[PDB]
């Protein structure tokens, strides 16, 4: 009954209800592989620890849970920083295990030690500490989880030093403890509740504005009670988008971005509730372009600091964005009925519209295939079976254009970091929790992107996860290409042209389905087809470069 | 005569004797890419920030010299920290130049910004600091050259934020040192 | 119209409605000086920036507001580390205001540059940040507020270059924000509150074990609703003992530490409701010795981390604990008919008589003045008047054998860091506070941990304080000196004896009342003294070395 | 034979030469107290975990060898961190050993656990660790010490955690190793030194500037030698003030400030070899009012970032400052004749000279004691039986004035950190260690400085160290008023006079000797007489407020 510490981290990981773990194996940690191979958890291994993160990120955003992942010392961990920063400014719950050198050998000038990974992480993290007794991994465990999951989401460190994990105690000597944690987070006090409700009842253009933590939790059920309940249209940044799939069409304004266009419209919002919806790049910073100075704001978010962070707001609630969306179901359940918003709904939809129409109407692919049209492409296919996971840059941002209208089951977007390349983990991350719940992973990346992971095709055919990879390949970085372009001059472009490689051959090579393809039928065909079969794809789209995003033409 | 911070980096290089980059481009340091476009210095660019990394720590142990890395903010940087570790182990010159947020536009949860790189590289560098104003430039890299190459050699980062290196300032107005730094060590 | 970075700090701090500040004056900071003079805010300037910290704390813990302190680069900041130390374990919320080098002359080796003053108070505060812009200091000023007074409550630095506070700009490009942050904390989801009220009342032990979130909230009239409604003897740490003193005397508890006796007793609680009091120093660790193994808990703490971090629990609800208490009194209120709690009360009472009785029958001042003895004297003028600080180490473990039958208006000892020394600011700062209140301060400490920041009697001079403090004086560092002799040796004792000096001496050089005692009847004479008049006292009392506290032996 | 981890602790800083500690007790830390018992290794126990701190660094800088602090768990090391931050800007060798939370007791919200001492400490020290086994004590201790005795010399952390102190080991199972780091410091390349001789000889008006760095190896006669064969005035910060002692009066341009007005008298220097002064705070920055755009510079620094930091350098050598010294002294044994400097050197006299006068021309005590004055009542004293320890911020800018035309044993003043308070603990920890150098300690510190840690006249009287602390009041924190009243205006001044408190009498109530003076006559008096026994005496000193300094205004 002697077990190791790599053991209590596995049995505490089991308790707490992890299925699945994402990593890169190491002798520094194998004692946890050993115990996942007894237990028949599986480790989904990668060919880079940054895509074993980005995966355990992808898994908790498309599976709204805990991700973990597993790394061994030193490089393991140095590799899996980018993943350790991305969910840190995403708000995402990533348990990162990693193991480091063992205290007993500490300052010896031995192998993958002497890097002090804790204070590496404690930047980006809201927890990371290092573990000084096996006695102490059950409990610490546990602890790392309920960090990770509570308000506001995010990345924590547990580092386990490989003699804390070789050890052996006496299993009986520590208790698993059970992960005791309300499912169900705080709420507004009622008397905020009500100046919120009063406000929104008296305004005569409200919206709402999703965030991630509305992701995180989920609170479908109470989400499309409230909205029917009030009638005001809901938009969302990327990482909530996707909560608005089960909202009625009138009520679904989409993306934040289509605010834009409201003010000369003499259409401004005159109320905004923002609901874990940050000040910043995604609501237009403090420019009152998409969120205006005029309207009056009510902001719900589970870190004070963000509240008004650069605006003036009318209202700033410290709660849960689930436990209030829940809270504001209950008490529209039993108030009186709610002002009509027919014609504002209409407005909003017009708008949108008008949106869409217009570059529609500006789209071109007479000499090569427009990205606007290979949006298109993808868009017929994207409904609730559906996971779109977006990276590249012009790529996203054209993307973009055509995410409002569909009602994807996921939507899995750059945020803060804007880090290129972290699509491929995250998406082979969001298949594996898609499996479950019978959805299709598609990863829409840039050429330049798809380049930082591009090995991942082996790990897609190793685990048969049938991702599709599409590349929209305008043989270049772009939109660092057009900032050449725009902001220095025509004749200065350097470092940002990619005229070369075959990645539907690297695809080919590494036993991945793939295609490539130029024009509309011929894009159309190729992911008709991937769709069909479940198998991974790669399918490499020639599309031009010139083109200028609205998001682009704006900024 | 008005120059760019970007500007102010690459000539403080060319001053030091450095003539070749590793990195990959980002619109946060493109006025480094330009200065280097217009002194003819290659910029080795790379399809991952971790590649101009080790490329930099091969060049510099290959060639017994400095080597030089160039990334961009946010992901660019946390995209070198590999390199940085294994520099910081192995005892390689390589100076780090990482872009980051403007200090004009700080804790606006804005594009790239609010990882404290110099946080994340201090455990794994002999220095690691971030510029505070464009003038200081030549002084801080001419600096962080010195502290990459006496010994024990080691990896230093300098963070160079967005507005420092768009910044123009008068050429006349600050001077480029030479690298004065004895090549015999003590004995 | 041209004003100051200082100027703009100081018109933000204002708008948040803080009215005092403490510190020491810096040139680096001489702006924020010259703004509180034209406005009239008061800075109490100390003697050492230790104190101003401290004093800082101790308005905010006994005010239950936000305390500002205001030091200068360098060893200003390095000498204030101590009290943010002391704020980070004791969830206490004060905005630390360093300056720090000019951004200008950066990396120039000048006078008080160069400590990464940020980087060393990052692993103790909810925020440390380096203001870049003058123009953005009311934003970032105010966003350091609410990170401060957020639950749970704690430190903040925000650091200020010299030339950042220097710089002019035009009074109209810089929006000062209003602190918009609802003062009323977020609330548990109502099944978790239904749940956790159906096993309250069906306990038949059950008591409420209040903590330091408690005190900063101070929802006195709910807490007083829940538990007249309920009849649950109530219980606190330190922190949370002052919350107590609006109850009626059948539901104090007192002080958590008189759980002890419990389980010898037959009557181990069956059910500890926890709110913001963490497993840890003051509630038994894990140990079970007051919060038994056998319970079922539910705690309530705005940190998921602490939620049953060193034991199993019933139920665990991230929430604000002022709201939850507001929450418990709404739910309780039109409720009808709770258990009745009256043998359960009665022997609470009964165990915590026996307590008292049994120290009182083993106390003799036959020689020397028995501390138990000197601090009865202390409790005869002890009740919601007055605010008692507790510092020294067994001076305090005595004197908690006295508080829980008193209602003291405030209360404020040592958490965990246990840092000798602190109570003589924090006192200083806690009497700043207590002019508004009404209340007189007594710092009751030791011999030892006076000498840290003794100067301040110049301080309390200067500044017409009225503190009174009471010098335990056993002519050691005791509690230390008692380990020497209990842990190592009676021939062990070294370093720890301090047998020279007058402190009352001291005292009367810089001006204050000073007195020297030896009995209960010279003690009870000065003490009655000191409290008649409005002048800060020095009182010097002989007490005996050898006694050991009932809490020495179970701690 | 079983031994515990505090024995461990002592037992190697025993052997590595250690034989006086400065702290303040804590149960976290009994073991090492108890081991300090047994070795009959004196702890001097202080009122103050920060008088503690600086103490250390006193002794290590009075004494220029290692100094080393003992403090508790939490409280014990956050009270320490002003001592830190002001060891790493000086340049300081001082051992912090700390206790904090017992590794099997992590993450219990326990006593005086929860903080990350390390990365507090990691900003300014050259080297911060927490120990993870009893077993690795001797060597990481040893390893410790080489860091902060190593050029450039600074503070080390060595965090020892509770449970890994108490633990016992069989004593045979771990080594104790020697000290094994060579007294020698490291020395330039030949072609270097060759290069600097060259230049030097062939200066018309050179001068040396020594920095901290030659005040930690004090390599004194090789200094002499080289002085001697060459004929360079010699200057230096306020930390190498007292390697110019045993130099002939011809050779002593004194403190580096005297420079200032050498451009004006078409003196400036053609060429300055600094060795180990930085470019900063006491060097005029990059300023070049000090040491001249016009120069040639020579710099010697252990630290490579440093050499031309500020200004364009001529020849800049990484070595370590006294290997370089005994180098130079060597290599001038054996050179040619060198050419005579007898007028430069007069000029650079006559220049102090004028300075100096001009001073005592200007100053008045008419009404009340000026602080010019006063300072050279002090000065009067000051030779090499004596260290000076200043403290305050007017009161070390007029007392600098003196400073140069006598030769202390020890003068100890603020580095970059420029942290009002640190003087006390400080002057406790060099009266320390001027015992065995036969030296009497003076501090001169402020009045509002004196506050920061008052408590330690009860430190003085307990362990009978005779330290002398005169208190120069102006009834304020001085300089920051003259700040107010200049940069402000004369009715903006708030916040910083401080209008209470008899000084001499709490250092009676402390038991130490107490005198109140107003005069040259009354100070003079008190000094000599507290001068003439071996007691810790308080000497409050009323002097004007309105003088400002020479150095104020530059
Ligand atoms: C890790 C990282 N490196 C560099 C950048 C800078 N950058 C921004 S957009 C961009 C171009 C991306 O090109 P691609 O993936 O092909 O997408 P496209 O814009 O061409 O559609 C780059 C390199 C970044 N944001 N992150
Ligand atoms: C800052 C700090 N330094 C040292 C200690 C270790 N310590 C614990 S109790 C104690 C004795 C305190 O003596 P005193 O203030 O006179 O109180 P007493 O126990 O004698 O009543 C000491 C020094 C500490 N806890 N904090
Ligand atoms: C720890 C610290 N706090 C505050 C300051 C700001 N300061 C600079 S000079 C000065 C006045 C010191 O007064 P005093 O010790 O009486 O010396 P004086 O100038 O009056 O001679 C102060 C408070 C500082 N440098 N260090």
């Amino acid at each position: 009954a002697m077990i190791t510490g790599g053991e209590l981290v596995v049995r505490t990981l089991i308790k707490a209800g992890v299925e699945h773990l994402f990593g890169l194996h190491g002798a520094h940690i194998d004692t946890i592989f050993q115990a996942c191979l007894d237990h028949d958890v599986p480790i989904i291994d990668t060919r880079h620890e940054a895509a074993a993160g980005h995966a355990a990120e992808g898994y908790a955003r498309a599976g709204a849970k805990l991700g973990v992942a597993l790394v061994t010392a030193g490089g393991g961990f140095t590799n899996a920083v980018t993943p350790i920063a991305n969910a840190w400014l995403d708000r995402t719950p990533v348990l990162f295990l990693t193991g480091s050198g063992a205290l007993r050998d500490d300052e010896t000038n031995t192998l993958q030690a002497g890097i002090d990974q804790v204070a590496m992480a404690a930047p980006i993290t809201k927890w990371a500490h290092r573990v000084m007794a096996t006695e102490h991994i059950p409990r610490l465990v546990m602890q790392a989880i309920r960090a990770a999951l509570s308000a506001p989401r995010g990345p924590v460190l547990l580092d386990l030093p490989w003699d804390i994990l070789m050890n052996q105690i006496d299993e009986d000597s520590v208790i698993i403890p059970d992960l005791v944690l309300s499912a169900h987070g705080a709420r507004p006090d009622p008397a905020d509740l009500d100046q919120a409700l009063a406000l929104l009842r008296k305004a005569e253009r409200p919206v709402i504005v999703l965030g991630s933590e509305a992701s995180r939790t989920a609170r479908k059920t109470a989400l499309s009670a409230f909205v029917a309940a009030t009638g005001v249209p809901v938009f969302a940044d990327y990482e909530g988008l996707s909560m608005l799939s089960g909202l009625p069409d009138a009520m679904r304004g989409g993306l934040v971005q289509n605010l834009y266009s409201f003010a000369k419209a003499d259409a401004a919002p005159d109320l905004v509730l923002m609901l874990g919806a940050r000040f910043g790049l995604n609501t237009g910073h403090g420019s009152g372009q998409l969120i205006p100075h005029s309207a009056q704001v009510i902001q719900v978010d589970p870190d004070a600091c963000e509240l008004g962070r650069l605006q003036g707001i009318a209202l700033g609630i410290v709660a849960d964005v689930g436990g209030t969306i829940e809270a504001l179901a209950q008490a529209t359940a039993q108030d009186a009925a709610w002002p009509d918003r027919g014609d504002w709904c209409a407005k909003v939809t017009d708008l949108a519209q008008e949106r869409y129409a217009s570059i529609a109407a500006k789209s071109s692919s007479e000499h090569a295939l427009h990205p606007f049209h290979a949006s298109q492409v993808i868009a017929k296919h994207v409904d609730a079976g559906v996971t779109v996971v977006a990276d590249g840059a012009l790529t996203y941002l054209w993307l973009s254009e055509v995410m409002s209208r569909v009602k994807p089951g996921g939507f899995l977007c750059h945020g803060y970091l804007g880090s290129m390349g972290v699509g491929f983990g995250t998406a082979l991350g969001a298949q594996v929790a898609d499996l479950e719940a019978g959805r299709r992973t598609i990863l829409v990346t840039g050429d330049g992107s798809v380049g930082y992971s591009i090995g991942e095709f082996d790990t897609l055919v190793r685990k048969q996860l049938p991702l599709i990879v599409i590349i929209m390949n305008n043989q270049s970085w772009g939109a660092t290409l057009h900032f050449q372009q725009l902001a220095v001059g025509p004749n200065r472009v350097t470092g940002t042209r990619l005229e070369n490689g075959s990645y539907h051959g690297v695809a080919a090579a590494f036993g991945a389905d793939g295609y490539h393809v130029d024009s509309v039928e011929s894009f159309s065909a190729a992911l008709a087809q991937a769709l069909a079969h479940n198998r991974p794809a790669c399918i490499n789209v020639a599309v031009a470069l010139d083109p200028i995003p609205p998001e682009e033409l704006i900024i | 005569a008005m120059i760019t911070g970007g500007e102010l980096v690459v000539r403080t290089l060319i001053k030091a004797g450095v003539e070749h980059l590793f990195g990959l481009h980002g619109a946060h340091i493109d006025t480094i890419f330009q200065a280097c476009l217009d002194h003819d210095v290659p910029i080795i660019d790379t399809r991952h920030e971790a590649a101009a990394g080790h490329a930099a720590e091969g060049y510099a142990r290959a060639g017994a010299k400095l080597g030089v890395a160039l990334v961009t903010a946010g992901g660019g940087f946390t995209n070198a920290v590999t390199p940085i570790a294994n520099a910081w182990l192995d005892r390689t010159p390589v100076l780090f130049l990482t872009g980051s947020g403007a200090l004009r536009d700080d804790e606006t949860n804005t594009l790239q910004a609010g990882i404290d790189q110099v946080a994340m590289a201090a455990p794994i560098t002999k220095w690691a600091h971030r510029v505070m104003a464009t003038e200081h430039i030549p002084r801080l890299v001419m600096q962080a050259i010195r502290a990459a190459l006496s010994a024990p050699r080691g990896p230093v980062l300098l963070d160079l934020p967005w507005d420092i290196l768009m910044n123009q300032i008068d050429e006349d107005s600050v001077i480029i040192p030479d690298l004065v730094l004895s090549a015999h060590g003590a004995r």
